[PDB]
Order: C-alpha cells, then sequence, then structure tokens
C-alpha cells in the first residue's frame, strides 16, 4: 500500500515529439513503463520502458497536436507495481 | 487595445518571506569595486594632472561591456544548480573561465592596442605629463582585463549559493589598493613612481581577486575542472557557443549606458557649461546608489533561473515580482532620500573635483529616472536572469538609445527650465520598460503555464 511515481511533468515538445520529465527520485529495484495512448483508446496503447531514475525522459511523438494521455509505471521489489500516475496534455 | 498585458498584480499570493537577501551581498561586496575606484580617484589627487581617471574611465568601457557578455553566466549556472553535476555546471564554469581569458585577452587587447588613437580627426588633446604619461598607464591600467574576466567569471560561480567569499575578497581588496597604490604610485623602496600607479596598482589586484577565486575551491565541494578546458565538436565548441547568445546582447545592451555616454556627456557643454557639466555629482551620484539598487536583479537573476532548474516553475517567476517590488520599496524610499537632499559638497576633509557654487537642477532626475528605472532593467536581470532573455533586450535598448535622438537635443530645444529636457524620452524611454520590459515579464512569466505542463501530481 503506497502512492505513484509522483510528479506530473511533460514540459512540451519538439512539436511532433514531446518531453516527459517526471518524478523519479532515484529508482527502486525498478523499471518503468509509460503508456502511449491518446484519450480515445482507439489508436492503441504503446510501451516505452526504462529503469534508473528515468521517468525523467521523453517520447517518439508521432502525430500532430491531438489529446494524448500518457501514464508512467512504478515497479519494485515484489515484481509488482507501486502505482501509476498519469496525464494527458498533448502538444 | 485596453490591456494586452493580462494578469496585472498577480505576480502574487503570500510570498512576504522571500529572503532573496544574500542578493544584497552581491552588492555589499559589489560596493567594493565602488570603494576602490575612488581611492585611486582620491589618491592620484596628490598629482593634479592625475586626471588619471581619463584612462581608468574609457577602460571600464571595454570591461563593463565585455563584463555583460560575462554577467551572462548568472543564469547558466543557476539553471544547472537545479541539477547536481556542479561539475557539468563546472565543465561550463571551467569553459567560461576559459572564455574568461580569451575575451579578457582579446578585449584588454583592443585596449592593449587601439588605445593610441586617443588622437584622430575631430579629436585630440595634449597635457603630456598628464595622461600621455598615463596612456602608458592605460596599458598597465589595462593589462588585467585578461585576468578580470576570469575573476568576474568569479561571481558567475558564486551564482550557486555561497556569495560569502565575494564579500571577503573585496573587503580584502581595498585591504590592498591603498597599500599597493601608494607604494606603486610613489613611496618606493623600491617601485617608486609610475605615479598613476593606480592603473599599475589596481590592475595588480585583479590578479589578486582572480586567485581569490582559485583560493576558494577550498570551501566546500569542487567546481574545479580546469584541466585543459577545451573547445571543439562541430563548427565550434558550445558551452562556449552557448555562452554567446546570452553574453553578447547583455554587453550590447550594456551599450545602452554605453551611449548614455554620448548623451549623459555631450550637451553638458553648449554656451552654458556650468552646473550643466556638474550633472556628474548628478549622474555619478546617480550611479552610486543605483548599484545597491539594480545590482540585486543582477542578483535576483540567480534566485530565478536556478529556481527554474530546481523545476520550481513560477514558484519563482512569481518571485520575479516580489523581488521586483521589494526593491520597488527602495525604488521610492530612496528617490525620496534623493530629490530630498542636496549636500554633494561634503565639507569634511575635502571632495574629489565636485565643488561649491552650483545649483541643484539635478535633484530633478533624482526623481525623473530614479525610481522609474530603479526597477526598469532589473526586469531583464531576471529575464535573462531566468531565461534566454536578452535576445530582444539588446533590442529592449533599440529604443533606449535610438529614441533619445531628439531626447538628446531636447534640453537644448526648450520651453521652460529644461535641464532635464532631453531626459525627455530618455526618462520616458526609461519608463517604456514599465511596459516594454516587465510587460513582457508577466507575458513570459506566463510561459510558466506553457512549461508547467502539469499543475499538481499525486500525493
Ligand atoms: C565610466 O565613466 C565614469 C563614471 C563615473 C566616475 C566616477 C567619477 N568620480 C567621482 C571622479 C570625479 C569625476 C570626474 C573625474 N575623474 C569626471 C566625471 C565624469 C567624467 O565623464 C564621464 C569625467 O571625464 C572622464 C571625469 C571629474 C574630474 C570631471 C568615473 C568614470 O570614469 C572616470
Amino acid at each position: 500500500v503506497s502512492s505513484v511515481p509522483t510528479k506530473l511533468e511533460v514540459v512540451a515538445a519538439t512539436p511532433t515529439s514531446l518531453l516527459i520529465s517526471w518524478d523519479a527520485r532515484g529508482e527502486y529495484v525498478v523499471y518503468y513503463r509509460i503508456t502511449y495512448g491518446e484519450t480515445g483508446g482507439n489508436s492503441p496503447v504503446q510501451e516505452f520502458t526504462v529503469p534508473g531514475s528515468s521517468s525523467t525522459a521523453t517520447i517518439s511523438g508521432l502525430s500532430p497536436g491531438v489529446d494524448y494521455t500518457i501514464t508512467v509505471y512504478a515497479r519494485s521489489y515484489y515484481w509488482g507495481w507501486y502505482s501509476p500516475i498519469s496525464i494527458n496534455y498533448r502538444t | 487595445l485596453d490591456r494586452f498585458s493580462f494578469s496585472v498584480f498577480l505576480k502574487e499570493i503570500r510570498l512576504l518571506t522571500a529572503l532573496a537577501l544574500p542578493m544584497l551581498l552581491a552588492q555589499v561586496a559589489q560596493v567594493g569595486i565602488g570603494f576602490v575606484d575612488t581611492v585611486m580617484a582620491g589618491g592620484a589627487g596628490k598629482e593634479d594632472l592625475a586626471a588619471v581617471a581619463l584612462g581608468s574611465s574609457a577602460f571600464a568601457t571595454v570591461y563593463i561591456t565585455f563584463m555583460g557578455i560575462m554577467a551572462a553566466l548568472n543564469p547558466m549556472i543557476a539553471q544547472l544548480y537545479g541539477a547536481g553535476k556542479t561539475g557539468e555546471a563546472g565543465e561550463t564554469g571551467r569553459q567560461g573561465i576559459w572564455f574568461g581569458l580569451i575575451l579578457g585577452i582579446f578585449g584588454m587587447i583592443l585596449m592593449w592596442a587601439a588605445i593610441t588613437p586617443f588622437r584622430n580627426w575631430l579629436t585630440l588633446s595634449d597635457y603630456v605629463e598628464g595622461t600621455m604619461a598615463q596612456y602608458m598607464l592605460f596599458t598597465s591600467l589595462a593589462m588585467p582585463a585578461a585576468m578580470v574576466h576570469r575573476a568576474l567569471h568569479a561571481y558567475a560561480s558564486s551564482l550557486n549559493r555561497p556569495r560569502l567569499i565575494m564579500l571577503v575578497s573585496f573587503a580584502a581588496f581595498v585591504l590592498n589598493v591603498p597599500l599597493n597604490y601608494i607604494f606603486v604610485y610613489g613611496k618606493f623602496g623600491m617601485p617608486a613612481l609610475g605615479g598613476a600607479g593606480c592603473g599599475v596598482a589596481t590592475m595588480a589586484v585583479f590578479w589578486f581577486s582572480a586567485l581569490a577565486l582559485w583560493i576558494y575551491i577550498a570551501k566546500e565541494k569542487f567546481f574545479r575542472p580546469f584541466g585543459l578546458t577545451a573547445k571543439f565538436g562541430k563548427p565550434d565548441w558550445a558551452v562556449f557557443k552557448q555562452i554567446w547568445k546570452i553574453g553578447a546582447p547583455i554587453g550590447l545592451s550594456y551599450f545602452l549606458e554605453a551611449s548614455a555616454f554620448s548623451f549623459i556627456v555631450f550637451l553638458i557643454a553648449p554656451f552654458g557649461e556650468d552646473y550643466v557639466a556638474a550633472q556628474q555629482v548628478g549622474i555619478s551620484l546617480s550611479g552610486i546608489l543605483y548599484m545597491i539598487p539594480q545590482s540585486v536583479g543582477s542578483a535576483g537573476t540567480v534566485r530565478i533561473g536556478f529556481s527554474l532548474g530546481r523545476r520550481e516553475f513560477s514558484r519563482a517567476r512569481y518571485i520575479s515580482g516580489v523581488s521586483l517590488v521589494s526593491g520597488w520599496v527602495l525604488a521610492v524610499i530612496t528617490v525620496l532620500s534623493l530629490v530630498l537632499f542636496r549636500s554633494p559638497l561634503a565639507s569634511m576633509y575635502n571632495d574629489d573635483p565636485a565643488v561649491l557654487s552650483i545649483a541643484s537642477t539635478v535633484l530633478l532626475f533624482a526623481g525623473l529616472f530614479q525610481p522609474a528605472d530603479f526597477t526598469q532593467c532589473i526586469a531583464s536581470y531576471a529575464l535573462r536572469g531566468y531565461k534566454v532573455t536578452k535576445v530582444p533586450m539588446f533590442i529592449h535598448a533599440a529604443a533606449f538609445w535610438g529614441c533619445g535622438l531628439l531626447p538628446g537635443y531636447l534640453l537644448a530645444y526648450r520651453f521652460d527650465m529644461g535641464i532635464y529636457g532631453f531626459w525627455t524620452a530618455l526618462i520616458a524611454s526609461l519608463t517604456i520598460a514599465a511596459v516594454a520590459l516587465v510587460w513582457c515579464l508577466e507575458k513570459y512569466s506566463m510561459e510558466l503555464v506553457k512549461s508547467h505542463k502539469a499543475v499538481s501530481s499525486g500525493l
């Protein structure tokens, strides 16, 4: 029983692509995943995935400036998942 | 057309206790370079052709310009003090200190060289035992500029936090210049009289403040990577090329007062040159308590661009008001104790050259420009202070000079007692920043809407 990664920060973009620099204060026995959907659930989900203190990274921004809703995932000792936090602010 | 400047006062919530007051101690030390200049000014009076300052003057010219360029790292290293690699700020610190040479060299070289033509076409002068003997103490008076940059690069690595040393090695500075300036202007056993051994003498003590830098890696954790600080990768080395678009336009914007040069002194002499020329106890004592003021934005500047790196978005651009106006406090309180008083001819032991028979048609911009700009550039010193912002500050001043065209011959083109007459659209050039500038600052203050792309996370 806990909380998320924690912080909420895309800063912006290289229009097409985007920054995603979030709270990841150190790592854990860790791993991350980020969702890669917009906000319809139509154009499917995608999975970036990373490790260290590394919620503080960035995407492969694929289309124009439509609403994109993007989650990041905790993981630790028990190979299971702290809690995700998520956000949608898209271009 | 009513308010293209949106949220007025709301650079505010309850910030009362923003203790940006090591910032004072950027200008508690920075009074130091004040409180030398005039020892050299009021020491080389024991020579009366010590108008030395004629050099020590148009020296500051290429110092203070290039110093702009260098005052440029005041963001650089705060912006990355919201980081951890004080050595990847360091690799920059080093990289600038390297720059700190480089320019200082190439600058002091312009001096080093060009100088001579202190005589050209509509041009020349000739008290030779005067500063001709000292145009050869322009040089000595010049030959630090290599080492001064490197030792102003100093305070650009005070940025960080600990501003304590700067205070020390400037209170341990006029420790020296008395001492050394006597010995080297006169009292030998053995270096007798390079009489204007102020310029010889001052220049000495740059090198001393310079390795009053060095001597303060000592304190805490390193900022030392000056192993052959290098430059190259593509066309030319960034973290150097980087330092360009910040540096440049603050010097070329310090070319503001570097033409509040051709003005502040040019119609000090029509057929009436009396206390018109004496607007120097005017605009020298203008400059004196202008630093302790304005110099705090050139100190606010940290508190922001750093508090940007530490990702505290506008939890700091909305201190770039609570500073703005915490000095705006003093903006008035000492324009009050400005126009108020006149006793510039302090009768204790004596003065420097400012003397008794003059009117005080000078307290009349102890108002004009004095509170209405106290602030108006410490805008940028937080625009840059925070941000890229001097690319259009360079151009902030595309008007603050080039709108003084007739606000130059507007003292001499008058209807009343127009002594502050061309202090027209140059104290109104000077208040087209309470718009132009801070108006920009609550607009780009509000890219911390654009960049704070997620107001509040989980808990
Ligand atoms: C960057 O220019 C300067 C600005 C302020 C000062 C401080 C002035 N000091 C109180 C010294 C006395 C002022 C004085 C000198 N020297 C002076 C003031 C202003 C001058 O024009 C900028 C000046 O000509 C160089 C000399 C007197 C003799 C006319 C010196 C400066 O250079 C000498």
